[PDB]
RNA sequence: AUAGGUUUGGUCCUAGCCUUUCUAUUAGCUCUUAGUAAGAUUACACAUGCAAGCAUCCCCGUUCCAGUGAGUUCACCCUCUAAAUC
């Protein structure tokens, strides 16, 4: 790929990047879909994060783990 | 509603645990806001050329 | 080996390879190997072989023709046997010569 | 052809006897240790070159899932291993074919081989979990309605459409309302 | 371990330059209206803002 | 009242089966290494024998009988919009090393945009594909055809067949069950029940026979050799069952 | 032949055979043992045979040997807590000492099993790699699927020849 | 808890020629993987010693410092585990030489 | 390797020869190459339809979830796959594509009718 | 290495060199088709064309991917903490 210190092509400078035309109703529908879907996705992500956090807690200073540690200590003693 | 499979999985898990629980699992977007795309950003965070 | 009747086994010949010496030595070796029966006679006990091909099943090969020693062999652990390095290497996988496990014609 | 008969026969006995097909044969090669794979094919065009691979030298020796004895001849009695090509000194193609034949025989049960008693992959034998059994069906499903409402097409209000048009004055396309609900 | 002093110096110089002769944005937020491009940069604007 | 895993019943079944240390631990046709020779006294020998017996017992402890599973004809969700756009199906399988293979989630999307919980036949195959096992080929092999099976039977080779079946199809399967039944039938007709007497028989042959009411042949077999006590036990079991 | 008195000390297998895996807490396991003393044979034996095994089992712990600092042979330990275990070995046989060590600052079998399980979990079966890490390189190798154009070539479906 | 690698470490004392800093050499056992014999490789370690209590030949153990308090020293002389000559036993804590009690037990 | 804060991504990857595409779904660095290294490999996907019309997809959902939690984005194909599975919602783009296809079909039908 | 050849009028020992096996480059001489992998000798010198844009202007990106092996114990582990991502 080009690295920014190169000159850029001579055919490239005279090129108008004209965008796609739009169907209105369809576009609106698409937008709606994006809005809704993304919310759901976000929620899912949040849930996943929460789960991860819970797992971490369990690993570290979750009750069971703590108990186990205590038991081990007792055994050592 | 949860998406098809996740919800099913959750239900299965519940069953395994013991409780029947006919109350279906659901996620809430009361927390999840949707500030639009045309909503403006912040010039403090952007870098100038 | 073929002449004898010995049908399948491995042998490494180190040192020199004078033919006469090799042959005579081989003959000596074959003469001086204890039978399992002989071993049994020497020790009392039973020469029981335990195959990995077969199950844990203890197969008794040679029991002693007469009495039986009721004192079991003292399993003096970490037994001193001045053992070969090559074998050890093979077991480990440290040596890998390209001429070792070569596909050859039958015998 | 349709062989086994050949194996049975007197000619075979006369030729080989009790010993196998490949005991006579010896590869001829540079000294000491031989090339670690055997020659590709004994026979080229319709010719037969050199001292042929123990199968190739005879017309009558065929190879298939029915020549059981012949197939055995190229497998250990004590191990179940098919001899590697330079043990017997067979042709590479022939060897390949032999192996295939053996496999076929095994599949069919025309050649013995160890079928070891494995454990069952699952140590628990219950079909209670949702996984396999049955999930309580969704309300949407019951209705005859898609999962999420926005899966279907809702016609936008006209205001929105107008706005869109305004936004993209020069660049627009004429459009339909909803799509069909079938497609032959 | 050798120290790369020169590189550091260069970096410092660059930083100084950035601090000082940075383009006061009269220059780089300019717009040639007829050609719809820009001084300093040279690149065009997108079509949906013409 | 039937209860396969009732301990008394199990014990009875074990009794009915032999040990015959040589048959359980037969000389296998595997890659061999040289043997390891020990120097045992009488007590030691006895101990070894005991150990061997124990091992044999352990080997012959499995397996259970579970009946045919009910086919899975369920739907998670059924989208109508896809309708036959992304054709050729999709088979999505949950994977996780710390999950048992009956508590998975194997799911199928079809052209008629549904979401099935997968066929039982499908599911096992999928598992195999993702979790390969010594045995279990992915497609159902040629040995479990009729003719091949018959041929196998003819070479008085039933134990091997049983083993193969076990390796292949999970014991709740239909095909496996069918195979087992066929084997049993074969054993019954022109009889050789002493092939299976240190296996793989304790439930298989006996329990099934009891259920059917095809005990007579077994009884006859018992009589012919010796095995009076065993016969009596069998009779008792039958009585209990009915 | 191998040059040691007992050449089984260096066979790798022997090293593996050592049962004692130390608990996570230990840092230094200092042994001190008498050489010419007739009573402290067990300690000597341990030093000779088992120390290497121990080291192999747990390479991070520092093992030090001391010859005639004291009359009575003993093992002393140092944990990350800062405490000090002190086990007198005198009178015992090496095996006994080993057992004692295992009891005191040695892991359970259960723990080991758990560790093994964890390790197993790390290297998954159903994923694909290049042999060294994962079983089976590509899903052409699994049966009943499109089987790698290298071996059997694909039909005229293939692009550029269509 | 602490930045340095070796947290607890036993060693023998060589150099006190520098203020409040004992130079202590540590020796691990290392397996030369061809021979598979454990040879006793060694490594120098500076250690802070507040009082200059330590003398040459001493056997000491060093706790890690929370941060290295100089280029080469990251340890604190936590305890003198054997004083030079004046060695007391951990079991029956009485004055002894090598292999011989001075103040005998039974006191 | 140190990149300029490249985010994590659950992404596909070509593990095939020419004309046989095979895919590897994989948690990796955004700025890594396609077939280069990764953080943790997840469920292999096959696009070519195997014996008797199955297009099989692996997924370690358990670890996918973890990755998502840890803040790893999803490429569009991955998202689509998830939707198909039932793990995510159907990606709206897919729906739109379907709609378009339907429309096209309708048009074709109309044309046919006209012809006849 | 399952080894073989080779010091000598001969024999034994010790011994180096070579042979036999498997790769990968060039070289000669030859060569039907199909599928698939691999593909500057050289941190020597370069013609030509192309390899980074996107986007309602800001920005963000072109500090990646691709390349090469010049130089070289920064690549693995821990401790701490800046990005940077949820
Ligand atoms: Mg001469
Ligand atoms: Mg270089
Ligand atoms: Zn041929
Ligand atoms: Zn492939």
């Amino acid at each position: 790929r080009k690295t920014r210190h190169d000159p850029l092509a001579k055919s490239k400078i005279e090129r108008v990047n004209m965008p796609p035309a739009v169907d209105p109703a369809e576009f609106f529908v698409l937008m709606e879909r994006y809005q809704h879907y993304r919310q759901t996705v976000r929620a899912l992500r949040m849930e996943f994060v929460s789960e991860v956090q819970r797992k971490v807690h369990e690993a570290r200073a979750g009750v069971l783990a703590e108990r186990k540690a205590l038991k081990d200590a007792a055994e050592h003693r | 509603p949860y998406p098809p499979l996740l919800r099913a999985m959750i239900i299965a898990e519940r069953q395994k645990n013991g409780d029947t629980s006919t109350e279906e699992p659901m996620l809430n977007v009361q927390r999840i806001r949707m500030e639009p795309w045309d909503y403006p950003a912040k010039q403090e965070d952007k870098g100038r050329a | 080996c073929r002449l004898i009747g010995i049908k399948d086994m491995y042998a490494k010949v180190s040192g020199s390879i004078n033919m006469l010496s090799l042959t005579q030595g081989l003959f000596r070796g074959l003469s001086r190997q204890e039978t399992h029966q002989q071993l049994a006679d020497k020790k009392g006990l039973h020469v029981v072989e335990i195959r990995e091909e077969c199950g844990p099943l203890p197969i008794v090969v040679a029991s002693p023709r007469g009495p039986l020693r009721k004192d079991p062999e003292p399993e003096d652990e970490v037994p001193d046997v001045k053992l070969d390095w090559e074998d050890v290497k093979t077991a480990q996988g440290m040596k890998r010569s390209v001429w070792s496990n070569l596909k050859r014609a039958a015998t | 052809d349709e062989p086994w008969k050949y194996l049975e026969s007197e000619e075979y006995q006369e030729r080989y006897g009790s010993r196998p097909v490949w005991a006579d044969y010896r590869r001829n090669h540079k000294g000491g240790v031989p090339p670690q794979r055997t020659r590709k094919t004994c026979i080229r065009r319709n010719k037969v070159v050199g001292n042929p691979c123990p199968i190739c030298r005879d017309h009558k020796l065929h190879v298939d899932f029915r020549n059981v004895k012949l197939l055995e001849q190229f497998v250990c009695a004590h191990t179940g291993i098919i001899f590697y090509a330079p043990y017997t000194g067979v042709c590479v193609k022939q060897h390949k074919r032999l192996t295939q034949a053996i496999q076929k025989a095994r599949d069919h049960g025309l050649l013995i081989y160890h079928i070891p008693q494995v454990e069952p992959r699952d140590l628990d034998f219950s079909t209670s979990h949702g996984a396999v059994s049955a999930t309580p069906p969704a309300p949407t499903l019951v209705s005859g309605d898609p999962w999420y409402p926005w899966y279907n097409w809702k016609q936008p209000p006209e205001r929105e459409l107008s706005r869109l048009r305004r936004l993209y004055q020069g660049h627009l396309q004429e459009e339909s309302g909803p799509p069909p609900e079938s497609m032959p | 371990v050798r120290p790369r002093l020169i590189a550091e110096l260069a970096r410092r110089v660059r930083a100084l330059r950035e601090q000082l002769n940075r383009p006061r944005d009269s220059q780089l937020y300019a717009v040639d209206y007829e050609t719809l491009t820009r001084p300093f940069s040279g690149r065009r604007l997108p079509v949906r803002a013409w | 009242k039937p209860t396969f895993m009732d301990e008394e019943v199990q014990s009875i079944l074990t009794k009915m089966t032999g040990l015959n240390l040589q048959k359980t631990f037969k000389p296998a046709i595997q890659e061999l290494k040289p043997p390891t020779y020990k120097l045992m006294t009488q007590a030691q020998l006895e101990e070894a024998t005991r150990q061997a017996v124990e091992a044999a017992k352990v080997r012959l402890k499995m397996p259970p009988v579970l009946e045919e599973r009910v086919p899975i004809n369920d739907v998670l969700a059924e989208d109508k919009i896809l309708e036959g756009t992304e054709t050729t199906k999709y088979v999505f399988t949950d994977i996780s090393y710390s999950i048992p293979h009956r508590e998975r989630f194997i799911v199928v999307r079809e052209p008629s945009g549904t979401l099935r919980k997968a066929s039982w036949e499908e599911r096992d195959r999928m598992i195999q594909v993702y979790f390969p096992k010594e045995g279990r080929k992915i497609l159902t092999p040629i040995i479990f055809k009729e003719e091949n099976l018959r041929t196998m039977y003819s070479q008085d080779r039933h134990v091997d067949v049983l083993n193969l079946c076990f390796a292949q199809f999970e014991p709740d399967s239909t095909e496996y069950i069918k195979v087992h039944h066929k084997t049993y039938e074969d054993i019954d007709k022109r009889g050789k029940y002493d092939l299976l007497r240190s296996t793989r028989y304790f439930g298989g042959m006996v329990w099934y026979f009891v259920n059917n009411k095809k005990i007579d042949g077994l009884l006859i077999d018992q009589i012919q050799r010796d095995l009076i006590d065993d016969a009596t036990n069998l009779v008792q079991l039958y009585h209990v069952l009915h | 032949p191998m040059k040691g008195r007992f050449p089984i000390r260096r066979t790798l297998q022997y090293l593996s055979q050592g049962n004692v895996v130390f608990k996570d807490s230990v840092k230094v396991m200092t042994v001190n043992y008498n050489t010419h003393g007739e009573l402290g044979e067990g300690a000597r034996k341990f030093v000779f045979f088992n120390i290497p095994q121990i080291q192999y089992k747990n390479p991070w712990v520092q093992i030090m040997m001391f010859k005639n600092m004291t009359p009575s042979p003993f093992l002393r330990f140092y944990l990350d807590s800062g405490e000090q275990v002190l086990v007198d070995v005198e009178t015992k046989s090496n095996k006994e000492i080993m057992e004692h060590i295992r009891k005191i600052l040695g892991k359970n079998e259960e723990t080991l099993r758990e560790e093994e399980e964890e390790k197993k979990q790390l290297s998954h079966p159903a994923n694909f790699g290049p042999r060294k890490y994962c079983l089976r390189e590509c899903i052409c190798e699994v049966e009943g699927q499109v089987p790698c154009p290298s071996l059997v070539p694909l039909p005229k479906e293939m692009r550029g020849k269509y | 808890r602490s930045s340095v690698h070796a947290r607890w470490i036993v060693g023998k004392v060589i150099g006190t020629k520098m203020q409040k800093t004992a130079k202590v050499r540590v020796t691990r056992l290392v397996l030369d993987p061809y021979l598979l014999k454990y040879f006793n490789k060694r490594k120098t370690y500076f250690a802070h010693d507040a009082l200059q209590q330590c003398t040459v030949g001493d056997i000491v153990l060093l706790r890690a410092l929370p941060v290295p308090r100089a280029k080469h020293v990251k340890h604190e002389l936590a305890e003198i585990v054997f004083k030079v000559g004046k060695v007391i036993d951990p079991v029956t804590g009485k004055p002894c030489a090598g292999t011989t009690y001075l103040e005998s037990p039974l006191s | 390797k140190a990149y300029r804060g490249g985010h994590l991504t659950i992404r596909l990857a070509l593990g095939g020869c020419t004309n046989r595409p095979f895919y590897r779904i994989v948690a990796a660095h955004n700025k890594c190459p396609r077939d280069g290294r990764f953080v943790e490999q997840l469920g292999s996907y096959d696009p070519l339809p195997n014996s008797h019309g199955e297009k099989l997809v692996a997924l370690n959902l358990d670890r996918i979830r973890h990755w998502i939690g840890c803040g790893a984005h999803l490429s569009k194909p991955m998202e689509k796959l998830l939707g198909l599975a039932g793990f995510f919602p159907l990606h709206p783009m897919m729906i739109t594509n379907a709609e378009r296809l339907r429309r096209k079909r309708a048009r074709e039908v109309l044309l046919a009718s006209q012809k006849t």
